[PDB]
Order: C-alpha cells, then sequence, then structure tokens
C-alpha cells in the first residue's frame, strides 16, 4: 500500500518537519506519494546528501520503527538545546525538526562530545544528522564558543569529518546560514560514533527498518 | 561587505588575447565556499555566462567558449582573472566579475553569482585610442527658464568607449544628464553632459566637469563659465 | 542549451500598478531559477533566489513564484526606481543561462520639455569645427521631434540625437540634438534655430541664436 505524505516531502517526513507530524503511522508500504512541489520539507535550508538514493531506499519498506537513539532527557547533560528557528515554525511559534536536536553551548563552553550507539536490533537502522554552517563568525561563537569546530561521524562502513564553512549564502526562508543533512544505514552489530566540538545537529530519533 | 571591481575598460586587437582582472575586497579568494565568476553582455544583447573558478581547483567554462577561456586566482593580490584568446568583434562586450556562495541544495555548483561588479567594457578593434577633447556648453540667455539655467560639457572625438563624467568632483548630482554616446562618421565617439541649476547660483557657484577616459588614462576637467 | 524565454520583452506600467513577468525554460528545472534586476550603469542585483526567496534588502513588493517550466516575478506596486531590465536565470544545468530580459518602463503624466540651445564655443571654433547643441530636459512621453533651422532652412543629414534612459526618480527622459558644421559652413549663415515639437507643448517651441551675439 502506498505511503501518503500529503503536503510533505520525503525530507520533511524523514527529518521531522514540525508540519509533517499528523502523518499517520505506518509499519510498511510500497510507493511513496509525494506532491510535485511539496510545501513542507527542509524548513531549515541546506543540502540533503544522497537524497535521491534515500528516496529510492525508502520506496518499499517491510518494517519501520522509529526509536529515540539518543534520548533528549539523558544524552546531553553538558549541552543546551537551541530554540530552533522561525523557518521551522509550528502554530505561530518557532520550532525545529522532531527527529534532530540542535545542540548549543552550555554557559561559556560547548564541551567536546562523544556519543555512540550499537545496533542491538536485528534490523538496519537509518541514522540522520546535520551540520550547521553559520552565516557569520559572531553567530558561530555565540552558539558554539569556538570559531573553528569539527563534526566526526564514524561507523564500520562510514567515516566522515565535517568542517563548518562560515559564510552568507543567498537568503532562503530568511536564513543565510545552512544545515547540511547526512545519513547512513547502520547494519546490525555495527556501532556509530558521533564526535564534535560544535555545529552538530544531533540525531534524536532513528528508524529501524527492513528494506524491500 | 564584499566589493568587486573589474579592471579598466579598453581595447584588444583582433586575434589577440583579452585579459581582465577582478579586485576583491572583504573576503579571501582562497575561501573554499566561494566561487568566482565572469559574465558578459554584448551591446544590444543579453547576458552570457563565461564560467567559474574555485581556489580548490574546481572550474567550469561555457562550452561555447571553453577552448578560448582560461581563469585564474591571485592570492597575493586577492584577485581573480579572465583570459580570452583569439578575440573577434563578437567578444566586444561588457564584462562582469562576480561572487557566489556554494549552495548545492538550491543551485548547481558554481552557478548562482549573487554579488556582481559593475562591469568593464571591452572593445575589439585594430584602431588606436584617442582621448577626448572637452568643450564648454556655457550658460547664457538661450539657457534660462527663470529660476533655472542649463550648462554643460561637450566631450568629442574619442575612442573607444567609455567616458565617465562628473560635476564638481561629485558634489553636483541633481539635475545632471550625461547622454549616451553617439558614433560619428569619423568612427570616433562623442557625447554631452549637462546640468540644470538655479540661475541665482550662476555668478557665485563654480561649475566644472570631470571627464574620465580610462581607455587612454585621460582625465580632464573643464570649468564652465557663464557667457 | 536550456533556453530561457521571458514574456513580455518590454512593458510600461503606472506607479502603483501590479507588474508580472513570465519566464519559461525549455525543460523542467524544478525551482533552480533566479531573478536579477539590472539598472543602467549599475551592477546586476539578485532579487529572487530559487524561484521564491526574497534577498536581503530587496523591498517586499518583489516576489517570485512558480516551479518546473513556469515562473513569475511580481512587482505589486511599481515604483519609479523599479525602471530596469529583469532577467531570469536557471541554475539546474551547466552552463547557467539567462532569459533575454524584460525592460520595465514607467508610465507617467505628460511632461513638457524645457529647451535650451548652446552655440559653439570659441575653443571649438579655434579648431575648425562648430557644434551647436539643442537640449530637451525632462519630458514625457519619449517621442519628440527636433528640427534644426539654419537661416529658416530645414536641415537634414548634419545632426545627431541622443536620448537618456528613463530617470529613476521623475520617470522622464532627456534629449540632445547636436548640429555639427565646419567653421566655414557655420560662418556662411546667421540664424541658428532649434524647433521642438512634443505632446506636452501646445505649439512648437523654438530656441534660437544669432551667430556672434
Ligand atoms: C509548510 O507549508 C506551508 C504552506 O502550505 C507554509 O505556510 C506558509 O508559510 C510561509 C512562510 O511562513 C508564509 O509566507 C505563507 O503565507 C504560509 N502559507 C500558509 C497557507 O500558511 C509553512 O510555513 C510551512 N512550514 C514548514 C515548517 O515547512
Ligand atoms: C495540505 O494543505 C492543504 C491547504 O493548502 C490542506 O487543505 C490539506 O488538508 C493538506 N493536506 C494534508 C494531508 O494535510
Amino acid at each position: 500500500a502506498p505511503l501518503q505524505l500529503g503536503n510533505c516531502s520525503v525530507a520533511g517526513w524523514i527529518l521531522g518537519n514540525p508540519e509533517c507530524e499528523l502523518l499517520i503511522s505506518r509499519e510498511s508500504w510500497s510507493y511513496i506519494v509525494e506532491k510535485p512541489n511539496p510545501e513542507n520539507g527542509t524548513c531549515y535550508p541546506g543540502h540533503f546528501a544522497d537524497y535521491e538514493e534515500l528516496r529510492e531506499q525508502l520506496s518499499s519498506v517491510s518494517s519501520f520503527e522509529r526509536f529515540e537513539i539518543f534520548p533528549k532527557e539523558s544524552s546531553w547533560p553538558n549541552h543546551t538545546q537551541n530554540g530552533g528557528s522561525n523557518s521551522c515554525s509550528h502554530n505561530g511559534e518557532s520550532s525545529f525538526y522532531k527527529n534532530l536536536l540542535w545542540l548549543t553551548k552550555s554557559g561559556s563552553l560547548y564541551p567536546n562530545l562523544s556519543k555512540s550507539y550499537a545496533n542491538n536490533k536485528e534490523k538496519e537502522v537509518l541514522v540522520l544528522w546535520g551540520v550547521h554552517h553559520p552565516p557569520t563568525i559572531q553567530e558561530q561563537t555565540s552558539l558554539y564558543v569556538k570559531e573553528n569546530a569539527y563534526v566526526s561521524v564514524v561507523s564500520s562502513h562510514y567515516s566522515r569529518k565535517f568542517t563548518p564553512e562560515i559564510a552568507k549564502r543567498p537568503k532562503v526562508r530568511d536564513q543565510e546560514g545552512r544545515i547540511n543533512y547526512y545519513w547512513t544505514l547502520l547494519e546490525p552489530g555495527d556501532t556509530i560514533i558521533f564526535e564534535a566540538n560544535g555545529n552538530l545537529i544531533a540525531p534524536r530519533y532513528a528508524f529501524a527498518l527492513s528494506r524491500g | 561587505q564584499v566589493q568587486l571591481e573589474e579592471s579598466g575598460p579598453g581595447l584588444v586587437k583582433p586575434s589577440e588575447t583579452l585579459s581582465l582582472t577582478c579586485s576583491v575586497s572583504g573576503v579571501s579568494v582562497t575561501s573554499d565556499i566561494y566561487y568566482w565568476t565572469w559574465i558578459r553582455q554584448p551591446p544590444g544583447k543579453g547576458l552570457e555566462w563565461i564560467g567559474y573558478i574555485f581556489y580548490n581547483g574546481d572550474t567550469n567554462y561555457n562550452p561555447s567558449l571553453k577552448s578560448r577561456v582560461t581563469m585564474s586566482i591571485d592570492t597575493s593580490k586577492n584577485e581573480f582573472s579572465l583570459r580570452l584568446t583569439s578575440v573577434t568583434a563578437a567578444d566586444t562586450a561588457v564584462y562582469f566579475c562576480a561572487r557566489g556562495t556554494e549552495d548545492l541544495g538550491y543551485c548547481s555548483s558554481g552557478s548562482c553569482p549573487n554579488h556582481w561588479g559593475q562591469g568593464t567594457l571591452v572593445t575589439v578593434s585594430s584602431a588606436s585610442t584617442k582621448g577626448p577633447s572637452v568643450f564648454p556648453l556655457a550658460p547664457s540667455s538661450k539657457s534660462t527658464s527663470g529660476g533655472t539655467a542649463a550648462l554643460g560639457c561637450l566631450v568629442k572625438d574619442y575612442f573607444p568607449e567609455p567616458v565617465t563624467v562628473s560635476w564638481n568632483s561629485g558634489a553636483l548630482t541633481s539635475g545632471v544628464h550625461t547622454f549616451p554616446a553617439v558614433l560619428q562618421s569619423s568612427g570616433l565617439y562623442s557625447l554631452s553632459s549637462v546640468v540644470t541649476v538655479p540661475s541665482s547660483s550662476l555668478g557665485t557657484q563654480t561649475y566644472i566637469c570631470n571627464v574620465n577616459h580610462k581607455p587612454s588614462n585621460t582625465k580632464v576637467d573643464k570649468r564652465v563659465e557663464p557667457k | 542549451d536550456i533556453v530561457m524565454t521571458q514574456s513580455p520583452s518590454s512593458l510600461s506600467a503606472s506607479i502603483g500598478d501590479r507588474v508580472t513577468i513570465t519566464c519559461r525554460p525549455s525543460q523542467n528545472i524544478r525551482s533552480f531559477l533566479n531573478w536579477f534586476q539590472h539598472k543602467p550603469g549599475k551592477a546586476p542585483k539578485l532579487l529572487i533566489y530559487a524561484a521564491s526567496n526574497l534577498q536581503s534588502g530587496v523591498p517586499s513588493r518583489f516576489s517570485g513564484s512558480g516551479s518546473g517550466t513556469e515562473f513569475t516575478l511580481t512587482i505589486r506596486s511599481l515604483q519609479p526606481e523599479d525602471f530596469a531590465t529583469y532577467y531570469c536565470q536557471q541554475s539546474y544545468n551547466t552552463p547557467p543561462t539567462f532569459g533575454q530580459g524584460t525592460k520595465v518602463e514607467i508610465k507617467r503624466t505628460v511632461a513638457a520639455p524645457s529647451v535650451f540651445i548652446f552655440p559653439p564655443s570659441d575653443e571649438q571654433l579655434k579648431s575648425g569645427t562648430a557644434s551647436v547643441v539643442c537640449l530637451l530636459n525632462n519630458f514625457y512621453p519619449r517621442e519628440a521631434k527636433v528640427q534644426w533651422k539654419v537661416d529658416n532652412a530645414l536641415q537634414s543629414g548634419n545632426s545627431q540625437e541622443s536620448v537618456t534612459e528613463q530617470d529613476s526618480k521623475d520617470s522622464t527622459y532627456s534629449l540632445s540634438s547636436t548640429l555639427t558644421l565646419s567653421k566655414a559652413d557655420y560662418e556662411k549663415h546667421k540664424v541658428y534655430a532649434c524647433e521642438v515639437t512634443h505632446q506636452g507643448l501646445s505649439s512648437p517651441v523654438t530656441k534660437s541664436f544669432n551667430r556672434g551675439e
């Protein structure tokens, strides 16, 4: 049976665009019904890496389960959660993606972070995350203290380092900065490692799934 | 914040190579996020993209001109450049330099220049440069209306275009009209700049035109005296 | 290779009017379309990015819409400073390509030209050439007829005209007619007159001078 996304794109649904919340739960589907120009997708502007592949890999799913890979209440004792954005508004108020967590400085420091997750389930886990690129050095420091930060994401079949690039992009949804989105499929028995000293849009909800 | 300025306007002989430079201020040309671009507009035509260059070595030129185009970056002077070989009259155009910010979710790589320079005119000719001769268009009775007088400068016999004209070193802006140049039978260009002023200011206020012909490195000031 | 076709190629509208410009690519480009504004002598400015995103500092009366193969730039309340040529540009395929451009002119009320004449300067006569210049200042509409009269004889083939682009503040135009004569030919005549016909003038206005006075 087809998966109805309504007014949302695959990106808006998978990342958790706040306006894509009433979407009804489904554990299985074949074919995703998406409008030609969905209104609700990447509310916070940025590049969604390997998107078309993701769209293809999610076209037919036999099992789908969302879980809190990194629970908000206990995973980030040393960091604060940003107030999100007006670009991602819900009910007249600023919000953010439901499946991601915008970590910010706690006090006068954005401490180094190392968070890992082992795929205890017997299914593949879709992990998504982002990397923020402020438009100005003032915003970089205001949020992360350090001017030069890094983000590292490593598994047994994935390893990438992300360096924020501070600059004004053309305005999109009133935002000159950007959040680049990334993803990987964590096979059973593998471990993913998140390391950063700033600019990480951390995973909050991941998806254990069986493709096809 | 960012400023881009193209090199001076002028001539290039046919079959030779055009060289232009863009001076950049406010950001480094070594930056990985920014791309540097050139665009052109032939007279009476639209815009044509020439290409882009990244400091990281990433470049792309329009297939319409790929073989003839070479771009480069100068980190010492914070500048970038364009070289176009084997020029013809078809290459006569206003050349614009520009910057863009890589934004792959909303633009192809290096394909959205969002901060442009004002452009420089390149004329492909085998002819020589000639600076202009400036003459006064003096205020008189044939130039009053009542509370208003007209004066100006006649800029004649120059090549190639362009010529810029200012009044009182930029202090005089309101009421100024600097006309587009006309091509004369002799093949040289000519134009006039005028200004409408209060006739009450005639005997007191000084009026001078500043004519700049960059293609000949010529700058000329003419005082327009009532008469 | 992606052809960008704009419609119309030029339009004229009054202050406060709503102006729409259409851009159609030769193939689907999704939302990879930008709108530029280009004023005479100024750097082209990016107004709308990725079909609909207004850029910093651009007045909110500009808006962009569309996707795929149809895009629209809208100026809801046209202002005099909006005189420019507007270009759409696709960023979907390399090479990036622009539309042919749309020239937006301002419709305003009829304005009569103030006319002035300038006899040749003595410095110019010291070189063997006499240029007589007739000026038409701040008029609308653009159409005007300027006839040179030398000793009450209609001249032809010895004058050249230039017209300014529309003023960004009062939306008028200005014009120059320049009669060029050798100093010999110039001295064989006495009366030099510039006759101006324009919709804003009830009767033709003539400005003239007598050589040597
Ligand atoms: C989801 O899509 C709707 C459009 O269907 C967006 O609502 C528009 O939001 C913009 C920017 O705030 C407004 O200018 C429009 O007037 C809104 N239209 C309507 C009908 O509300 C909404 O902002 C989108 N939300 C997210 C987070 O993507
Ligand atoms: C999509 O948006 C329209 C309003 O344009 C609304 O009527 C409709 O109910 C929405 N569809 C879904 C599935 O929410």
